[PDB]
DNA sequence: GGCCGCTCAATTGGTCGTAGACAGCTCTAGCACCGCTTAAACGCACGTACGCGCTGTCCCCCGCGTTTTAACCGCCAAGGGGATTACTCCCTAGTCTCCAGGCACGTGTCAGATATATACATCCTGTGCATGTAC
DNA sequence: GTACATGCACAGGATGTATATATCTGACACGTGCCTGGAGACTAGGGAGTAATCCCCTTGGCGGTTAAAACGCGGGGGACAGCGCGTACGTGCGTTTAAGCGGTGCTAGAGCTGTCTACGACCAATTGAGCGGCC
């Protein structure tokens, strides 16, 4: 009892697993969540938060600034076939588009 | 009364261009206004149940990403 | 029945002074 | 006063102060340029 | 010369992120196109940019579309035609 | 009254982890949590769907990654895996 | 390897359904590519279904819930 | 006929002040989450009852290998319809302002349609049989 | 002109249900305060227009060869019985999460403090064009 601690500490997350517990037994998706859903869920959505964050990381350091923007997310995303599937009918607020070219367009 | 005219002939010359398309024909411009028009009228009307359902005046960001979400043609950022 | 704004206005009214009373008072110091 | 010009010249400051006033001193200023225009009757200098 | 800044002007804007039909005359169009659903309504200042970033990118995508219709036909020049095809085989309408 | 219940804080703790030198503007955090929320909502949904596809009334790990298995592409998916097993390997004792 | 046994014939008829007045002979050999990657998203997707069941037997559910997410739902199976 | 002499109108270099917008607080307060209960229903493990799906040999219209041809593919050069870009003026989009009013939320207490204990009854699913529609 | 799938009824248990009961979510009425509809004044860029002029799409004639349609050659796909590995019921046992009521942490807010870049702006140096002298 003396000194409680987070069941994402003892999962080993930074997610919040009371929270997606929360969440999961209130949205009503189903009678009975099992403490392993909200587990293996925050750990789920940790890692596609990992790689998000990292791919955009990249894309910001690319374009040669220390802060992530919308649109160094979408030139993350759209830079990826994995997540342009998962993400590939999403639309991104500021991100503006991909530059692309059909190589018919190009002059003499 | 006349609103659809107000997309302006430089404002679909930009958007064309952001999707990288090269020679505008002048036939282009009313059939993508009607075209825009149709896709702001199925939001807007799916907008609408939800804020006469939500027994509520003002249309909110949330009704509007709702009704993305229920087209299918989802928008983040905006909040949910 | 036609009056019915006054009970809002003065509400309003006694915040415009008191607030620029409050920040012309972050320059006592 | 150098920024929010339309909002101090929508009101008529009748009479002005300017002060530490070799501010003033060039005619190339920004300063300068803007300063001249307030509708104020009297102007006093406060040169130190 | 033309088509060539034409051209150019596509680099600009699929570089830069800003949104490209103008305010006033989108909120006028989204109130018009509301009224014979209903009168009277308010529309919260998020919602209104919300929806302008959904038209901006539905219209972006279907100019992807229509570019490929049109480049597949080996035209460079867009036709009326083109979103008639697109929105045909989109499953839409 | 209502409180925003975002995640925020967690979205910025990875970041901070993966590239300790970069931050979050206030856009972009907005991204991040629609992105964790409609992919919380994906899953669950379809938990929801794969309990009673099996007339069970639980979810458990089971569930999610079934769930993970079917929404999510290629390699995430097996990462994704990878990550749920070994969270709760280490919960369970 | 058993995907060539899809006819020429058979997917001339496939196409006239679809009302096409004239086939070019790379279409055969296209067409049978893309019913092979059709195959391997549902069925992938109803063997995951299958496994969480924890069944040897892919099922009518299992192949319906599959092209029920893949958003190409079939009426007449299942229920 | 040519170059440089004095003057003053000129780019080209460092501190002041602000404002955007995080970044990290810097607390702090509150409300969820964690802890350690008391408890019971869904899941497993277990066997049992059985279609149901694999795997064997028959057999015809379908699969597949070659025939001419005629209309469709696609080229080439004409040829004229029309898109871009040249340029300036005009007007309404942007911007922030500010009102005053509506109405989204807050937030309080009351109360009624719902969950549910258990007691009914009639509704409507598996199997059988009678017989007629598409082939 | 044919008879296997449809169409009507029996047998019967479960599921649709009524009466009886306690109560928390929803309704209502109150106001705060957030903020949106309206509407004003001005800025000056976006847009439309007149306009110049350049070049692409469609067009029409033509030559090539591929699919169509026909035909010949010949076998594997649709259909019946046995084999034997799974799939669906039902129970005991209890693993598992429920649902509870507090103890405590950490997550959220508004704001502060600290950027701290990054931007105009002012301030002082020092430099090139402006006009004049000389042999």
């Amino acid at each position: 009892r003396a000194k409680a601690k987070t069941r994402s500490s003892r999962a080993g997350l930074q997610f919040p697993v009371g929270r997606v517990h929360r969440l999961l037994r209130k949205g009503n998706y189903s009678e009975r969540v099992g403490a392993g859903a909200p587990v293996y869920l925050a750990a789920v959505l940790e890692y596609l938060t990992a790689e998000i964050l990292e791919l955009a990381g990249n894309a910001a350091r690319d374009n040669k600034k220390t802060r992530i923007i919308p649109r160094h997310l979408q030139l993350a995303i759209r830079n990826d076939e994995e997540l342009n599937k998962l993400l590939g009918r999403v639309t991104i607020a500021q991100g503006g588009v991909l530059p692309n070219i059909q190589a018919v367009l190009l002059p003499k | 009364r006349d609103n659809i005219q107000g997309i302006t002939k430089p404002a679909i010359r930009r958007l064309a261009r952001r999707g990288g398309v090269k020679r505008i024909s002048g036939l282009i411009y009313e059939e993508t206004r009607g075209v825009l028009k149709v896709f702001l009228e199925n939001v807007i009307r799916d907008a609408v149940t939800y804020t006469e359902h939500a027994k509520r005046k003002t249309v909110t960001a949330m009704d509007v990403v709702y009704a993305l979400k229920r087209q299918g043609r989802t928008l983040y950022g905006f909040g949910g | 029945l036609t009056e019915e704004m006054l009970l809002k206005r003065e509400e309003r009214a006694r915040k415009r002074r008191l607030q620029a009373a409050r920040r012309a008072e972050e320059h006592k110091n | 006063v150098v920024q929010d010009v339309k909002y101090f010249q929508r009101v008529k400051w009748q009479y002005m102060v300017l002060d530490e006033a070799q501010a003033l001193k060039s005619s190339s200023s920004v300063r300068w340029k803007i300063l001249l225009q307030f509708q104020c009757r009297n102007r006093l200098l406060l040169t130190g | 010369r033309p088509g060539t800044v034409a051209l150019r002007e596509i680099r600009r804007y699929q570089k830069s992120t800003e949104l490209l039909i103008r305010k006033l005359p989108f909120q006028r169009l989204v109130r018009e196109i509301a009224q014979d659903f209903k009168t009277d309504l308010r529309f919260q200042s998020s919602a209104v940019m919300a929806l302008q970033e959904a038209c901006e990118a539905y219209l972006v995508g279907l100019f992807e579309d229509t570019n490929l219709c049109a480049i597949h036909a080996k035209r460079v020049t867009i036709m009326p035609k083109d979103i008639q095809l697109a929105r045909r085989i989109r499953g839409e309408r | 009254r209502s409180r925003k219940e975002s995640y925020s804080i967690y979205v910025y703790k990875v970041l901070k982890q993966v590239h300790p030198d970069t931050g979050i503007s206030s856009k972009a955090m907005g991204i991040m949590n629609s992105f964790v929320n409609d992919i919380f909502e994906r899953i669950a949904g379809e938990a929801s769907r794969l309990a009673h596809y099996n007339k069970r009334s639980t979810i458990t790990s089971r569930e999610i990654q079934t769930a993970v298995r079917l929404l999510l592409p290629g390699e995430l998916a097996k990462h994704a895996v990878s990550e749920g097993t070994k969270a709760v390997t280490k919960y369970t004792s």
